[PDB]
RNA sequence: GAAAAAAUUUUUUUUUAGAAUCUUUUUAUGAGUAGAAAAUCGUGGGGUUUGUGUUGAAGCGAAAUACGUGAGUUUUCGUGGA
RNA sequence: UCUUAACCCACUCGUCUUGAAACACGGACCAAGGAGUCUAGCAAAUGUGCAAGUGUAUAUGAUUCUUUAAACAUUUUACGCAUAAUUAAUGUAAUAUGUCCAUUGUAGAUUUGUGCCCCACUUUGCAUACAAUACCGGUAAGCAAAUGCUUUAUUGAGUACGAG
RNA sequence: UGUAGGAGACCGAUAGCAAACAAGUACCGUGAGGGAAAGAUGAAAUAGUACUCAGGAAUGAGCAAUUAAAUAGUACCUGAAAUCGUUAAGAUGGAACGGAUUAAGAGAGAAAACAAGUAAAGAGGGGAAUAUUCUCUUCUUUAUUAAAAGAAACAUCAGUGAUU
C-alpha cells in the first residue's frame, strides 16, 4: 500500500537556494537565454527591460 | 476565485447543479434581454416567465420568434409556441429550447416581476 | 522579465552593494565563478597561447 | 555596464541606471534544474489507500 | 565576464525550445532560431550562439529579411542590404533566398 | 547482518505503524497561531500583551 | 538472403519472431528473448528461430535511408516544414497521421512549390 | 527516484536479480544480531572486535553538564582575534592582547603547535595543560585561571 | 578461434570523461583537453586528468601547507587542482600566486590583503602555456576520514583500521576481544 | 574553400561538412547459465515547450515497396464520434 | 506482402535438477488483473553548496496569505555532527621557543637551469608507498616528597599545520 | 469517531470505501456471523419504433418510417480475443505449425524504380516597380528535344583464387 508516510519534501539547502535565485535573475538577464527559453521576444530593446 | 469559501473543484460543482432544488433552479433558467428592454430596464438578464415573447438565436430555428408555452424545470427545457414537432406515432409535440438559445423581447409585467425590475433598476 | 526602476535600484541594495539594515540579506556575498572569463576561443585565438 | 530605462509609453528612453552586481553571477544551470526539481517536490499534497 | 560563445552553446546544445528532433525518422535534429542560416544544431549556425548575424525567413506571408541588436526589411533590394549590413555565407544566404522567394 | 557496515539497531521492533504522525501542518499551525495572538493583542485595547520577565 | 538494392544493402529481412507463437495463441508475436534453462532459441539449436543480434545491422552511413534516397520526416503544421527547405534534395515529408483534411491539401501544396517530395500524397481524398 | 531502480533494469529474468539457484528466501540466517557467538561468530570477531561482555566502573547517573569542557590548541589562539588588530599587536610591543576563553565558548586550552616567539599574550581561561602552561609562559605571556 | 587476455579487448581503468554536468567545468575540460592534444607538454595532460577527477580525490587544501611547498621558489605560481581553504593557525602569508579552482572566500581576502594573486584556470591558461615557471600541487589525500575504515580488516592483526561504533565509550566494542583480559587482544 | 556536369565563350543544374559522449579514419576483436553493468525502448500522471481535433480525436480491425539489429516507432484504408 | 509447395533441417514450453524430448512436475483456451516496495536508521559510491566549520532546529518575522499545506526573511556562545585523543576511573592530554619557522629518510609527480624541440646531467622534492624519529593517554620497569620524575620498554579505533 | 466545510502531481468501474446502481441490500448460516453482483442510447425520446404485408403467436419483411447516425432499437457507447457461422481460395497416404532457400499462385503498390526544360493556350495563384506595367510560379492540356538511373552483355584493370 502506500502510506501517509512517504517522504514528500526535502529540505533544500540555504546558501544554494540563494545561489539558484541569483544565478536565475543573472540568467534572465543574457538575451539569449530568453530568447532560448523560446519567447517571441525578437522586437524587444533590451532584455534587462 | 479569490474566496476560500466557495468551492471551485470540478465534481462538487457537477453535483450541485444537478441535485438543485426547485427555487435555484428557478433562478437559474435565466435569460439575455432583447437591446431595447436591456436599454430601458439597465438590466442584463432575467428569470422566464410564461407570457413573454423569446427569439431563438441558437438551434435548428434560430429564424424563430414566438410566445412561451410551458417552463419545465425538472427538464430544464423551456416550450414555444409553433416549435411543433410531429413525433414518430403521428402526435404533435413542441421542441425543447433551453435557456440560453433564446433572447428574450417582451415581457410581461405583474407585482413580482414589478418588484425584481425595481430591484435591479 | 519586466522590473520597475525603484526595483532595480532595489535589486542591487539587496546583495549588498550600499547595504542596509533589513533589506540586505544578512551575511551573505554573490558566489564567486569558477571560470573568470569562458571566451575558450578567445584564450585559443590568442597570441601567446 | 548601465542598462536603460524606458517610459510608460516605449516611444521614449528615460534615465540610465548601473547594471546591478547580481547579474554578474555564474549561471549554472545545473544547479537551477536540480534545485527546482527538489523544491517543486516540496509543494505536493499525499495520498495513500 | 560571465557569459561568452562557447558557454552559451554548453547551456543551449541541448535545452532549447526551438530544438526540434525527429523521433520517426531517426536521423534528423534540426535548430530553427529565426537567425538560423541553415537549421543545423550547430554553434556553426545557432542564432543562439551567434555573435551577430544575418538570416532570411518567411513571417505571415512575408519573406523578412532580419539582421543581428535586431533588424527587419521586406530580390535586388536584399542583395543591396545584405551587401550593406552583413559580415561563403553570403553567397549561401542569397541562394537560400531564392529559394525561398518561390513560396506563396 | 554482512560485512564491515555496523551492527543494526533500529528499535522498531515493538508494533510502531499504529504510532506514526506526520506533520503537513506546520506552516499552518504557525500561521495560526500568529493569528490568534495578533487577535487577542487588537482585542485588548492596544496594551501589550507579553509580561515582564 | 541478402536484400541489394543500388547504393542500400540490407542483411535480413522477415521480422523476427518470439519462439511458440506458432503454436500457442496466447504468446505474443514480436519479439522476446527466451530466457530458459534449457529450450533451444537461447541455446542456439539448428533451424530454430534464429535469435537477432547487432552484427545484423545496417550501414553506417546509410543506416535509415529509405529507398526514396531521402530521410523520413513527419509533419503536422506548414510552420514545421520551415527547415526542410535546406534539405528538400535529402528529407522527404510525411503529413502525420491525425491531421484532418483542409489542413493537410495546404501542407501538400506547400510542399510542392518547395521542390521536397511527399510520401503519403493521395491520403484522405 | 523509482525509475532509476535496480530491478527494471533486470526486470524479465526470473530471479528478480537475485539468483536462480538457491533463491531468495525469508529471514535467511534467522533475524537481525542473532549469529553472534555461534554461526555468525566470524563476522562478530573480524568486523567488530571487543563487542561482547562488560568492562570497567558503573556510573548510576552520569548528569553530563558536570563533566562538559570543550578544548582548543594554543595554535589557533590567535586566530580568534580577526587579521587587522592581529597585524596591529604585532606592529606594537608595548601592548599585548588579553583573550577570555570563556567567550568563544571554550573550557581547556591545549599544547599544539608553536605560538609567535616573543609576542607575550595574557590567556583567561577554566582550565589548561602542563605543557600550556609552559608555552604560554615561554613566550612572555600569563595564564589567569577564571571562572 | 584465438585466445588473448579479455578476448584481445583493452581495459583502461578510471574515468573516460567528466561526470559533472556544470558547464564552466565542462568549458574548462573542452579547453585543457585541446592544450593537452596540441602541445606536447605533460603540463597539460596531467592539469586535464585531475581536473576530470572525482569529488574525494582531488582535496581541499590549507593555505599553511601551500607556504610551505612554495618556500624555496617564491618567484612562481602554485597550481593546485583542488579548492583552496583557511587557517587560522597560519600567522601571516608571504604573497604567494595561486591558480586553483575554488577559493573559501576568508582566503581570497587574506592572499589579497598579503598582495598576492588568485588565478582561475582560464587565467592560468592564457597567462601560462606550457606551466612554464608554475608547480602543481595537491593536498593530502589519503588522509580523508573515511579510509580510515579500509585496509587489511579491524581485529586482523596489528592492522590500524576504525572500527565502525554507535558511540565510543566504554560499553561500546572495548572489552571481549580487544584486550588481554578479556578473551584475545587486537 | 569551388568541384563537376548540362546547355547555347555566356547561361542552367547538382552539392559546398566543423554537433567534442561529435566527425573523419585505422586496426584488433565478437561463446555464455548463475551474476554484474551500460545503452536503449514502452505505459499512468507532472512541470516546461509547440502542436493535432468534427473537412472527425482517442480507441479499435485489416494492412503497409515504411524505418529500426531489436524492443518498437511510423503510416494507408476501414471502423469510431470525442 | 501473403499462399501453398519443394530440398534440407527441426522433440512440449516453463521448471527444479550432476543430468529433461522424457515413463519428472505445472500448463484445455482466452481476456483483463497479478509479484524486490515504502519508512526508519547506517554505509560506501558519486553528484552538488559551503569550508574549521557546517546544518537554521523548534520557532519567530513578513502589505506572505487562489496557487501559498510554498516561497521569502532571522539585531555584532541554542542544539547536532565536526574541530583531539586516551584510560575502568579521580581524570590527564600532542616537538618547543631555540624561529610565521611548518621532525628525518629512500623512491617519487611538477618546476628551474646547463651543455622553440628529444636527451643526459643538474635543480626543486607534491601525492603516495615504505620506513625512521619525536611526543600524548593507558600499562610496565627504574626511582620516588610532587606541577610526580626517567636516556628505557610497551599499548591505543593516538599525533606530528587540519577536512568536515 | 460523528457531522460540516475545503483539497489533491490520488483511483477510474476486475480500480478506488466491501459498497458510483433500491449495499450492509439480495443471498447463505440453528447461531455467533458470513455477505455479493450489477454505471454509460441519443443533442433531443415533449424523437423510444407509426403504417402495410406474411404470421395462431413470437416475430420477420417492406415500395412504408424517427434520427446527422438505428450494423445507436432499449441485450441500447466503443465493441478486442477465445469460440463459432457464410462464401471464396488453397491444402489433404499414421500429428500440426515451424527454420534456412528458392517456386508457383493470389493480392497490393510508384514515394528511386525514365524524360529537366522550351513552345503553343487554357485555368489559377503570388511578389515587385511607379490601377497597370514588370517578374516569379502551380495545375491542366497539345508536341518537343534533354538527360540521368538501375539491370544486363562483353571488354579492360586491380585483388583474391582454381586450372594446363
Amino acid at each position: 500500500p502506500t502510506k501517509i508516510w512517504r517522504r514528500w519534501g526535502r529540505k533544500v539547502n540555504l546558501k544554494e537556494k540563494r545561489y539558484a535565485v541569483c544565478s536565475s535573475i543573472a540568467a534572465s538577464g543574457v538575451t539569449s537565454l530568453v530568447l532560448a527559453r523560446g519567447h517571441r521576444i525578437s522586437h524587444l530593446k533590451e532584455v534587462p527591460l | 476565485k479569490f474566496n476560500k469559501q466557495k468551492s471551485s473543484s470540478r465534481r462538487k460543482m457537477r453535483k450541485a447543479h444537478f441535485t438543485a432544488p426547485a427555487g435555484l433552479r428557478r433562478k437559474i433558467m435565466s435569460s439575455k434581454l432583447s437591446k431595447e428592454l436591456r436599454l430601458k430596464y439597465k438590466t442584463r438578464s432575467l428569470p422566464v416567465r410564461k407570457d413573454d415573447e423569446v427569439l431563438i438565436c441558437r438551434g435548428h430555428n434560430h429564424g424563430r420568434e414566438g410566445k412561451v408555452v410551458k417552463i419545465n424545470r425538472k427538464r430544464y427545457k423551456i416550450y414555444v409556441e409553433r416549435v411543433t414537432r410531429e413525433k414518430v406515432n403521428g402526435e404533435s409535440t413542441f421542441i425543447g429550447i433551453h435557456p440560453s438559445n433564446v433572447v428574450l423581447t417582451k415581457l410581461k409585467v405583474d407585482k413580482n416581476r414589478k418588484k425584481i425590475l425595481d430591484r435591479k433598476a | 522579465c519586466i522590473w520597475s526602476e525603484s526595483a532595480f535600484k532595489k535589486l542591487d541594495v539587496i546583495y549588498g552593494k550600499i547595504h542596509e539594515k533589513k533589506v540586505t540579506k544578512k551575511n551573505y556575498i554573490l558566489p564567486k565563478s569558477i571560470v573568470h572569463n569562458p571566451d575558450i576561443y578567445r584564450i585559443i585565438h590568442s597570441d601567446k597561447v | 555596464p548601465v542598462a536603460n530605462v524606458y517610459s510608460t509609453n516605449g516611444k521614449n528612453v528615460v534615465g540610465e541606471v548601473e547594471i546591478p552586481v547580481v547579474f554578474q553571477t555564474p549561471i549554472r544551470n545545473d544547479l537551477i534544474q536540480s534545485v527546482y526539481t527538489n523544491m517543486s517536490k516540496n509543494r505536493r499534497h499525499p495520498y495513500a489507500v | 565576464s560571465n557569459v561568452s560563445n562557447a558557454l552559451v552553446w554548453e547551456l543551449t546544445r541541448k535545452s532549447n525550445c526551438f530544438i526540434k528532433k525527429n523521433k520517426a525518422g531517426k536521423k534528423g535534429v534540426f535548430l530553427c532560431d529565426p537567425l538560423n542560416v541553415n537549421y543545423k544544431n550547430t554553434p556553426s549556425s545557432s542564432g543562439l550562439v551567434k555573435s551577430n548575424s544575418t538570416n532570411v525567413t518567411l513571417k505571415d506571408g512575408k519573406v523578412v529579411f532580419s539582421v543581428k541588436v535586431n533588424q527587419h526589411f521586406k530580390m535586388k533590394n536584399v542583395e543591396k542590404l545584405l551587401q550593406q549590413h552583413g559580415s561563403k555565407n553570403k553567397e549561401k544566404l542569397l541562394k537560400k533566398y531564392k529559394r525561398l522567394s518561390k513560396l506563396y | 547482518v554482512a560485512h564491515n557496515n555496523v551492527l543494526p539497531n533500529v528499535h522498531l521492533h515493538k508494533w510502531w505503524q499504529h504510532r506514526v504522525r506526520v506533520n503537513f501542518s506546520k506552516n499552518i499551525k504557525k500561521k495560526k497561531r500568529r493569528l490568534l495572538r495578533e487577535k487577542r493583542r487588537k482585542a485588548n485595547g492596544g496594551t501589550p500583551i507579553e509580561k515582564l520577565h | 538472403a541478402v536484400k541489394k538494392v543500388g547504393k542500400i544493402i540490407k542483411k535480413r529481412t522477415k521480422k523476427f519472431t518470439r519462439f511458440q507463437s506458432n503454436r500457442f495463441m496466447r504468446v505474443k508475436p514480436a519479439w522476446r528473448k527466451p530466457r530458459g534453462i534449457d529450450c533451444r532459441v537461447r541455446r542456439r539449436y539448428k533451424g530454430t528461430n534464429l535469435m537477432p543480434s547487432i552484427g545484423y545491422g545496417s550501414n553506417k552511413k546509410t543506416k535509415f535511408l529509405l529507398p526514396n534516397n531521402k530521410y523520413k520526416y513527419v509533419v503536422k503544421n506548414v510552420k514545421e516544414m520551415e527547415p526542410l527547405i535546406m534539405n528538400h534534395t535529402k528529407y522527404c515529408v510525411q503529413i502525420a497521421h491525425n491531421v484532418s483534411s483542409k489542413k493537410r491539401k495546404q501542407i501538400i501544396e506547400r510542399a510542392k512549390q518547395m521542390n521536397v517530395s511527399v510520401i503519403n500524397a493521395k491520403a484522405r481524398l | 527516484a523509482t525509475r532509476f531502480k535496480k530491478n527494471r533494469k533486470k526486470r524479465g529474468h526470473v530471479s528478480a536479480g537475485h539468483g536462480r539457484v538457491g533463491k531468495h528466501r525469508k529471514h535467511p540466517g534467522g533475524r537481525g544480531k542473532a549469529g553472534g557467538l555461534h554461526h555468525m561468530r566470524i563476522n562478530f570477531d573480524k568486523y567488530h572486535p571487543g563487542y561482547f561482555g562488560k568492562v570497567g566502573m558503573r556510573h548510576l547517573n552520569l548528569l553530563k553538564n558536570r563533566t562538559y569542557c570543550p578544548t582548543i590548541n594554543v595554535d589557533k589562539l590567535w586566530g580568534l582575534l580577526p587579521e587587522e588588530k592581529k597585524k596591529e599587536f604585532s606592529e606594537n610591543k608595548d601592548i599585548a592582547p588579553v583573550i577570555d576563553v570563556t567567550r568563544k565558548g571554550y573550557f581547556k586550552v591545549l599544547g599544539n603547535g608553536k605560538l609567535k616567539h616573543n609576542q607575550p599574550i595574557v590567556v583567561k581561561a577554566r582550565y589548561f595543560s602542563s605543557v600550556a602552561e609552559k608555552k604560554i609562559k615561554a613566550v612572555g605571556g600569563q595564564c589567569i585561571l577564571v571562572a | 578461434g584465438i585466445a588473448l587476455k579479455n578476448v584481445g579487448r583493452i581495459k583502461k581503468h578510471g574515468r573516460k570523461h567528466l561526470v559533472s554536468k556544470n558547464p564552466y567545468l565542462r568549458l574548462l575540460v573542452k579547453l585543457y583537453n585541446f592544450l593537452a592534444r596540441r602541445t606536447n607538454a605533460n603540463f597539460n595532460k596531467i592539469i586535464a586528468k585531475r581536473l576530470i577527477m572525482p569529488k574525494r580525490y582531488r582535496p581541499p587544501l590549507s593555505l599553511s601547507k601551500l607556504q610551505y611547498h612554495m618556500a624555496n621558489h617564491p618567484n612562481d605560481i602554485a597550481v593546485v587542482v583542488g579548492s583552496i581553504t583557511d587557517d587560522k593557525r597560519l600567522f601571516s602569508l608571504k604573497q604567494l600566486k595561486v591558480c586553483a579552482l575554488r577559493f573559501t572566500e576568508t582566503a581570497r581576502k587574506r592572499i589579497e590583503d598579503a598582495g598576492g594573486e588568485c588565478l582561475t584556470f582560464d587565467q592560468l591558461a592564457l597567462k601560462y602555456p606550457t606551466g612554464k615557471k608554475c608547480v602543481l600541487l595537491r593536498g593530502p589525500t589519503k588522509a580523508r576520514t573515511a579510509e580510515k575504515h579500509f585496509g587489511k580488516a579491524p581485529g586482523k592483526p596489528k592492522s590500524k583500521a576504525r572500527p565502525y561504533v554507535r558511540s565510543k565509550g566504554r560499553k561500546f566494542e572495548k572489552a571481549r576481544g580487544r584486550r588481554k583480559s578479556r578473551a584475545y587482544k587486537k
